[PDB]
DNA sequence: TCAGGATGTATATATCTGACACGTGCCTGGAGACTAGGGAGTAATCCCCTTGGCGGTTAAAACGCGGGGGACAGCGCGTACGTGCGTTTAAGCGGTGCTAGAGCTGTCTACGACCAATTGAGCGGCCTCGGCACCGGGATTCTCCA
DNA sequence: TGGAGAATCCCGGTGCCGAGGCCGCTCAATTGGTCGTAGACAGCTCTAGCACCGCTTAAACGCACGTACGCGCTGTCCCCCGCGTTTTAACCGCCAAGGGGATTACTCCCTAGTCTCCAGGCACGTGTCAGATATATACATCCTGA
C-alpha cells in the first residue's frame, strides 16, 4: 500500500503528459442537448459542433483548478474547497 | 468648426423621465460616450453577422441578433421590444 | 409635400438620420437596410432611458436636482444587469459603492 | 671555463616580465608641448579617474559585478563632467565643425543610459562609505560574503540610506584629513608649512637663572600653523542633500574630489582592505630585482620587436647553459644520486631537444621560441621562477604596486596611459592584459575577427568594459616640479588624445609622423606645424629610440584598433540585456 | 417522431472525471464539495456558450448547430478557439 | 489621560469618508512629473494636454482601487486583515497579469 | 533636462488613502513599495500605446484622445473624455 | 467548391525551416486558424488607426503601426523589419 | 507578358495578391496602399516561421518527424512572448505543461 | 544511514496499419495594361494652449514614539479523504435503416445606391439667474474608560 | 451598565459661475426620380444526423479501513496605528512667450474600375513508413526494516 499521495503525483504527472479528453463523450453530448433544449426545441448538432463544445469546457475547467489551487497553497492548504473555486471566480470577474 | 453630439436627445429623454430633473456638463459627457459606445459595439456585431452570412447588407435582422448577443436578458427582450414597435410604426406610416 | 423627419414617424428622440449617416461612414458593410437606423435609434434610446431613470432617482436621493457622474455610477454599479453591460467602464469622478467587509468590522 | 660554465642570466639584465620606470629618467628638461594636435584635451579630473579605476581594478572580491565593468565615459557622463577646460569642467562641449550651443548629454544620448552611469556611481560611493564604516565588525561581518553593498540595498527603502555614514564621515574626516582643493588655504601670506603664526616666544631667555647649563630647548617657539579645512557651511560634506539624493548633490568637480578623498580615507582606514594591501605588498618577499614603486610588463616598456630579439638570444644561450648544465663534472656526479626532479626531468628533455632542436633551422630558430613557451614554462624552475616573458597578471607580488593602464613610455614626452577596465581575477576570460603571446595571439584573433560582436558579449563582454579613452602623462614635467620648487596646486599633466575608433586613427595618423625620423636634420614632418601641431622634432639623434618605441607604440594601437572598435560596436549592438537568440533568427530566417 | 425530454444528465459528469480534470490542472487533494460546485460551473459555462451557440444559428435560419457557430460564440466571450475552422 | 481611539477605529472611519467623496487621491503635479518622466523613454520634448493627464490620473486611480479590492479578499481569505505583498502578488496572477 | 525618482511621489499616505477607497483596514509595510511598482508596469504599458497613436499622427502632443483609444485597447473603456 | 486555406505556404515556409518534419492535418489546422486569426487582428488595427485620423486608406505606415501595437516586445522589432524589407525589395524592383 | 507574382517580387512564400484580395473584401478602409498586402504578407510569414522552428524543436526533442498540436502548444507556451500573443487561445488536443508546485512534492 | 523486494518506468525488438506524401486536369483568380479623378501632400498663416517663472499660504507630508493587537508558530485531536478490491453498469464500437435538412441552382423583383433641389433642425454665440458649495454655530451621535 | 470629549449633522445665510434659454445661420436631412443587383423564393440532390441493436470490457460504484491534514486553541513579540510637532512643496493667481495644431488653397499621382489571358491551386486518384501496439528487458523508486 503506497502513502497517500504518491498515486496523487503519479497521475497528476499522468494526465500532464497526456492530452486526451478526460470525460467521457455520451454523457457530455446529453448534457448539452439537454441544456439547449431550453432555447430551442429539436435541435440537431454537427458531432464536430459538440467536439468543439467538449474541448473548450474541459480546458475552462483545467484553467479554473489551476487558479484553485493557487488559492489554496495561499492559505496555508493543500485540499482545494469550494472557497478556492469562489475566490478564483470572483477575482477572474465571473461572479 | 462644428462638433456633433448627442447632447440635446439625451436632455429631452432625461426631461421625459424626470421632468424636473438636470445634468451636469461632465454627466453629459459621460452620457455621450456611453450613447457612442454602444452605438460601436452593436454595429460591430451586426457587421461581424452580416460577413458570416455572406450577406452584403445590414438589416433588421442584424441588429436584432447583435441586440440579443450583447444586452444581457431583460435588457434585451425590451430592447427588441422597443425596436420592433419602432420598426412597425415606421412601416406602417 | 411638408417634410417629417424620420425619427418623428417612429415616435423616437434619437436622430435616424444621424444614425443612418454614421452607419453609412463607418464601413460596416457595403448597404444599410431602411430598418436598421430605426431600430437601433430605438434601442439606444431605450438605454438612454433606463441609465437617466436610475441615475435620476439616485440623484433626487441626495436632495439634488441635477444629474452628476457620482450619481451615475451608483445607478449603473446598482442595477445588476447594467452593471454586467458595463463591467469593463470607469465612469470619471465616479468614485466607489460604499462596501465594508463584514469581518472587518467591530465585534 | 670549467665545461664552459653557465651563463649567469643575471637578473640586472634578465629580469622577469615586470621591469621598472625608476621615475628619474627625464631629468632633463622635456617641457614643450611639441605633441599637441586638434584631437588632443586637457582633463583636469583625469589622474583622479584613474586612481578609481584603478582602485576599483586591485579589489574586484569587495565591489559588485557591475562596478568591475565601468568605463571613462561611465564617469565622466555619471558624474557630469566635461573635457577640455584647465580650471576644472568645460561646461558643454561644442558638436561638429561650428557650434553656437554645446552638446550637453541629456541633448546627446539616450536618457535611461545617463540615469544608469548616476545610478552606478552612487553605487560605487555607497559601497566606498560601507566598506570604510561598516569596520566596527571589521571586514567579516553578517554580511560576509559577496561585496558588501548591492543594487537593492542602494535602491532600499531606507530612503536616506547616505545619512548615517554621512554624519560618520563629518565626524572621522576633520582629522583623517582633507584634500589640498579643501584645505583653507593661507590667505595670509605668511604661515607657511615651515614657518609658524604667531610669535608665542615672546623673547629669547638669554638671562638663564643656571649659568651652568647656558643650553636651552626653546630658542623661539611659535603658535602652530597646522593647515585648516573649510568652514562647515562651505565644506561640501556638510550639504544635506547627500542624504536622499546621494552624490549627485555637489558641484561636479566637488564630486570628483570627494571620490578621491574617500578612495583615500577607504584604503587607510578600511582595516579590511588596510590589513589586505599591505599583507598583499611587504609578504614574506622583495622584487625579483628590488623594491620600486612602479612597475610594468617588459614588452610594455620596450614592445614586442625588441624584447623577443632579446629573449631570443637570451633563449639560446640559456639553452646552451642548461646542456653545460646537464654534462657537468660535479653536476653529473651528483645527478646519479637523484639531486632534484627539476634537475633530471630538465636535462633530458633538454637534451631530446637539443636533438630535435639543433635539427631546427636558423630560420626556424625564431619560430621555435613562440611555439614551445608551452612546454618552455616548466623548464624555469632552478632558474627563475617566472619567465622573462612571462604573465605580469598570475602574481601576488606584483600586485599592489603594479599599474596597468600603461601602455608605454617614451623619451623627452611622458607615457601613454590606457585606462580600460579592471583585470585581475575576475573578467580574465578576454583580458587583454596578458601575456604577450597570447595578447598577440587575441588581437590576431580580431584582426581576422573570427570573434564577433556576438561571442564578443558572449564571452564576458558585459563584464568587460565597453569603451575606453587614452591619455598622455607629463611625467617630465611634473618630475621636475616636485625637484625643483613644486610650482603645483592646480596645473595639469594629463591630456586626452582620442575617446573612439576614429579618433584613434587619427592619432595614430599624427603620431607615425612623430615616428618620421628627422631627414630634416639634414634639410634644405608636414606644413602648418608651428602653429597647430608641431610635426618635425627637433633635428638631433635623441629620439631615435624615442622613435623606435613610438613605432612599437603605433603597432599596438593598430592592433589594438581592431578589439576596440569591435568593443565600441557590440555595445552599440547589444548595450542591453537582451534575447539575442531572435537576432540570430533574423540572420537564419532571411 | 421522438423528441424525448432529458433529465438530469449533470450527473454524467462523474466524480472521476472531476479528479481527472484536477489532476491535470495540478491538485494533489480534493475536497469533497467540490464535485457539485464544479458541475454548477460547468452547467453555467456550457449555459452561455451554447445560449450564443444557437442564436447564431437561428439568425441563419439553421436547425443544426454549427461547428462555425461554436466557434464564434467562444470569440464572442474572448475564449478563441484553434483546430475546428474559422 | 490623552484621549485616545483604539487601533482599527480611525482606519474605519477613513474607509467611510473615501468611500463616499469621489475627489481624486493623488497630488497632480507628482503624478504628472512621473508620467513626463515615464514619457522620456519612448519621445523626447513630448508635450501633454491637461485633460491627457487628467485622463491617465481617473484610469492610474480607478486602477489602483479595484487592485486593491481584490488584494483585501484575498488576505481575507488567508485569514488575515492586513494585505501583504503576496496578497497583491495573487491577485495579479489570478487577473491575468502575471 | 533629465527627470529622475519621480515615482517616490507617490506617497505612502496617497498609497493608503487609495487603500482606504478599497475598504482595506490595516496595511503592511512592504505594500508601498510593492504598489509604486506596479503603478509602474501599468503607466508604461498604456503611455507607450497612447505615444503609438501620437507618432502615428505625426503630432507631438499627447492628446486626452490618444489616452483614450491606448486605454479602451487594454480593455479599460473611460468614459467622460470625449 | 474550392475553400481556400493557407496549407500549402505554411507546408513551403516548413520545409524552409525544418527541411525534413512533417505535420498533422489537424496541426495544419490549428495553424492555418493562426493566420487567419492574426491577419484579422492586425487588419482590424489598422482600420481603427486609419478612421481615427480621417484618412481613407491602409497604407504601410498603418500596417507597421498595427504591428507595433499588437505585437510584443521583440516581436514587433523582428516582425517590423521583416516588413520593411519586404516593401524596400517590392519597390525596388 | 510573363506575369511574375507580387510575392515573388518581394521575396515571400505566403501570397501577396490573395492577401490584397482579402484586405479589398473585408471591409477595413475604402481603399488599399501598394505595399499593405507586401507588409502583412512578410509579418504573416514571419510569424508562422517563428511558431514552426520552435514546434519543430519539441517535435524533435520527442523523438517524432511529424509536427503534431502537443507540439505547437509546447512552443507556444514555453516562451514568453508567442505566450503573450496567444494569452487567450485554446489550442485543440495541447494539454498542459508539465508544472507541480513545490510545496505539493514529497520531502 | 544501506538495502532488499515489489512495482512502475525507461529500453529494445516485431508487425501493422492508415494517414501523410506524391502525382493529373481544370477553372477561377491573379497579373498586365490603361485611364480618370479624388485623396493626400505641401506651403502659408494664425491663434491658442502648453511650458516656464514668481511669490504667498497653508495643507499635507515627514518624522518620532508608545503600545495594543494581529501574524505566526507550535501542538493536539478527529474526521474526512485516499487507497484497494470486488461487483455492476453503460460507454464504445460495429452495423443497419431512414429521412430531415444542408447546400446549391436559377428567376426575378423590390430595395438600396446615387443625385439634384429644398429647407429646417441643430450648432455656436451671448446672457442670466438659481442650484450648490461653503461657512459658522449649535445638536446630536459616537466611542472609550468607568 | 453611564458620562466626557471628539466627530458628524443640520440650519440659515451668502456668493458665484455654469446650466439652460434665445437667436441667427449654415449644411445635413429629406423628397422625388432612375437604375441595377442582392437576396427572396422555389426546387432538387444527397449528406449526415438520428435511432436502434448487440457484444466487450473498462470504467464507475460501493464499501472498508487507516492516517494525514484541517482546524481550533494558546502564547509571543514585532510592527503598524494613532497622535503630536516640524518641514516642505503643492497650489493658486497672475504673466509672458512661442511652438504646434488647425485651416485653406493648389497640385499631382496613386488606386479603383475594366478587360483580357493563362497558370497556380485545388479536387481527385494512388503508394509506405511513422507511429501505435505488442511483448519481452534492465533501471529507478517506494516502502519497510535494521
Amino acid at each position: 500500500r503506497y502513502r497517500p499521495g504518491t498515486v496523487a503525483l503519479r497521475e497528476i504527472r499522468r494526465y500532464q503528459k497526456s492530452t486526451e479528453l478526460l470525460i467521457r463523450k455520451l454523457p457530455f453530448q446529453r448534457l448539452v442537448r439537454e441544456i439547449a433544449q431550453d432555447f430551442k426545441t429539436d435541435l440537431r448538432f454537427q458531432s464536430s459542433a459538440v467536439m468543439a463544445l467538449q474541448e473548450a469546457s474541459e480546458a475552462y475547467l483545467v484553467a479554473l483548478f489551476e487558479d484553485t489551487n493557487l488559492c489554496a497553497i495561499h492559505a496555508k492548504r493543500v485540499t482545494i474547497m469550494p472557497k478556492d473555486i469562489q475566490l478564483a471566480r470572483r477575482i477572474r470577474g465571473e461572479r | 468648426s462644428r462638433k456633433e453630439s448627442y447632447a440635446i436627445y439625451v436632455y429631452k429623454v432625461l426631461k421625459q423621465v424626470h421632468p424636473d430633473t438636470g445634468i451636469s456638463s461632465k454627466a453629459m459627457s459621460i452620457m455621450n460616450s456611453f450613447v457612442n459606445d454602444v452605438f460601436e459595439r452593436i454595429a460591430g456585431e451586426a457587421s461581424r453577422l452580416a460577413h458570416y452570412n455572406k450577406r452584403s447588407t445590414i438589416t433588421s435582422r442584424e441588429i436584432q441578433t447583435a441586440v440579443r448577443l450583447l444586452l444581457p436578458g431583460e435588457l434585451a427582450k425590451h430592447a427588441v421590444s422597443e425596436g420592433t414597435k419602432a420598426v412597425t410604426k415606421y412601416t406602417s406610416a | 409635400a411638408k417634410a417629417k423627419t424620420r425619427s418623428s414617424r417612429a415616435g423616437l428622440q434619437f436622430p435616424v438620420g444621424r444614425v443612418h449617416r454614421l452607419l453609412r461612414k463607418g464601413n460596416y458593410a457595403e448597404r444599410v437596410g431602411a430598418g436598421a437606423p430605426v431600430y437601433l435609434a430605438a434601442v439606444l434610446e431605450y438605454l438612454t432611458a433606463e441609465i437617466l431613470e436610475l441615475a435620476g432617482n439616485a440623484a433626487r436621493d441626495n436632495k439634488k436636482t441635477r444629474i452628476i457622474p457620482r450619481h451615475l455610477q451608483l445607478a449603473v454599479r446598482n442595477d445588476e444587469e447594467l452593471n454586467k453591460l458595463l463591467g469593463r467602464v470607469t465612469i470619471a469622478q465616479g468614485g466607489v459603492l460604499p462596501n465594508i467587509q463584514s469581518v472587518l468590522l467591530p465585534k | 671555463a670549467h665545461e664552459q660554465v653557465e651563463p649567469a642570466l643575471i637578473p640586472s639584465n634578465w629580469t622577469s616580465v615586470i621591469p621598472l620606470l625608476t621615475s628619474d629618467f627625464k631629468n632633463q628638461y622635456s617641457v614643450i608641448s611639441r605633441l599637441k594636435n586638434p584631437n588632443m584635451k586637457p582633463v583636469p579630473y583625469a589622474g583622479d579617474i584613474i586612481k578609481l579605476m584603478a582602485f576599483i581594478n586591485k579589489f574586484s572580491s569587495f565591489f559588485h559585478s557591475d562596478l568591475q565593468n565601468l568605463s571613462f565615459q561611465d564617469f565622466e557622463v555619471g558624474l557630469d563632467l566635461y573635457p577640455g577646460d584647465p580650471n576644472g569642467s568645460a561646461a558643454g562641449i561644442v558638436k561638429g565643425p561650428e557650434d553656437t550651443s554645446l552638446l550637453l548629454y541629456p541633448d546627446f544620448m539616450a536618457i535611461k543610459d545617463i540615469v544608469y552611469c548616476q545610478d552606478k556611481m552612487n553605487l560605487l560611493f555607497l559601497s566606498l562609505l560601507d566598506l570604510t564604516f561598516t569596520e566596527n565588525f571589521d571586514g567579516k561581518s553578517a554580511k560576509k560574503k559577496g561585496p558588501l553593498t548591492t543594487w537593492e540595498n542602494l535602491k532600499s527603502s531606507s530612503k536616506k540610506v547616505f545619512s548615517n555614514p554621512l554624519y560618520r564621515l563629518r565626524l572621522v574626516a576633520r582629522e583623517w584629513g582633507y584634500p589640498r582643493e579643501w584645505r583653507q588655504q593661507l590667505p595670509s601670506d605668511q604661515d607657511i608649512s615651515k614657518p609658524k603664526t604667531a610669535l608665542f616666544e615672546q623673547d629669547e631667555q638669554t638671562p638663564v637663572v643656571d649659568p651652568s647649563h647656558p643650553e636651552i630647548l626653546t630658542p623661539n617657539i611659535y603658535t602652530w600653523n597646522a593647515n585648516e579645512p573649510l568652514p562647515l557651511e562651505s565644506n561640501p560634506l556638510y550639504n544635506r542633500e547627500m542624504d536622499k539624493n546621494g552624490i549627485l548633490a555637489l558641484k561636479p568637480m566637488d564630486r570628483v574630489v570627494l571620490l578621491r578623498a574617500l578612495t583615500d580615507w577607504c584604503a587607510s582606514h578600511s582595516s579590511a582592505i588596510h590589513d589586505e594591501i599591505y599583507k598583499l605588498t611587504h609578504g614574506k618577499k622583495d622584487p625579483v630585482f628590488g623594491i620600486q614603486t612602479q612597475q610594468v610588463p617588459r614588452y610594455t616598456i620596450e614592445g614586442v620587436d625588441n624584447t623577443i630579439n632579446q629573449f631570443k638570444k637570451l633563449c639560446s644561450l640559456i639553452q646552451s647553459r642548461y646542456e653545460i648544465r646537464s654534462k657537468k663534472k660535479h653536476f653529473v656526479k651528483q645527478l646519479k644520486e637523484g639531486k632534484k626532479p627539476d634537475l633530471s626531468r630538465k636535462l633530458e628533455i633538454l637534451k631530446e631537444i637539443k636533438a630535435e632542436l639543433k635539427n631546427a633551422v636558423k630560420s626556424e630558430k625564431d619560430e621555435l621560441l613562440f611555439s614551445l613557451y608551452d612546454k618552455w614554462v616548466p623548464l624555469f624552475e632552478g632558474e627563475l621562477p617566472d619567465q622573462p616573458l612571462a604573465n605580469p597578471f598570475s602574481e601576488r607580488l606584483y600586485k599592489l604596486r603594479l599599474q596597468e593602464f600603461f601602455l608605454g613610455r617614451v623619451p623627452h614626452i611622458g607615457d601613454f596611459y590606457m585606462p580600460r577596465l579592471h583585470s585581475y581575477g575576475d573578467s580574465l576570460e578576454m583580458s587583454t592584459f596578458t601575456d604577450l603571446r597570447n595578447l598577440q595571439a587575441l588581437l590576431s584573433k580580431f584582426k581576422n575577427n573570427e570573434y564577433n560582436a556576438f561571442t564578443l558579449f558572449e564571452n564576458d563582454g558585459q563584464s568587460m568594459s565597453a569603451q575606453f579613452k587614452l591619455f598622455y602623462h607629463d611625467t617630465p614635467s611634473l618630475a621636475h616640479d616636485v625637484a625643483r620648487g613644486r610650482n603645483t596646486s592646480g596645473k595639469v599633466y594629463w591630456y586626452e588624445l582620442c575617446h573612439d575608433s576614429a579618433t584613434l586613427l587619427e592619432f595614430l595618423e599624427f603620431l607615425d609622423y612623430k615616428i618620421v625620423k628627422p631627414q630634416d636634420e639634414k634639410k634644405e614632418t608636414t606644413d602648418n606645424n608651428p602653429s597647430i601641431n608641431t610635426n618635425p622634432l627637433p633635428k638631433d639623434a635623441k629620439y631615435n629610440t624615442a622613435r623606435k618605441k613610438l613605432q612599437i607604440l603605433k603597432e599596438f594601437l593598430s592592433d589594438y584598433y581592431f578589439i576596440l572598435r569591435q568593443f565600441e560596436q557590440m555595445k552599440v549592438q547589444f548595450a542591453d540585456m537582451k534575447p539575442g537568440k531572435r537576432q540570430l533568427r533574423r540572420i537564419q530566417r532571411q | 417522431r421522438h423528441r424525448k425530454v432529458l433529465r438530469d444528465n449533470i450527473q454524467g459528469i462523474t466524480k472521476p472525471a472531476i479528479r481527472r480534470l484536477a489532476r491535470r490542472g495540478g491538485v494533489k487533494r480534493i475536497s469533497g464539495l467540490i464535485y457539485e460546485e464544479t458541475r454548477g460551473v460547468l452547467k453555467v459555462f456550457l449555459e452561455n456558450v451554447i445560449r450564443d451557440a444557437v442564436t447564431y444559428t437561428e439568425h441563419a435560419k439553421r436547425k443544426t448547430v454549427t461547428a462555425m457557430d461554436v466557434v464564434y460564440a467562444l470569440k464572442r466571450q474572448g475564449r478563441t478557439l484553434y483546430g475546428f475552422g474559422g
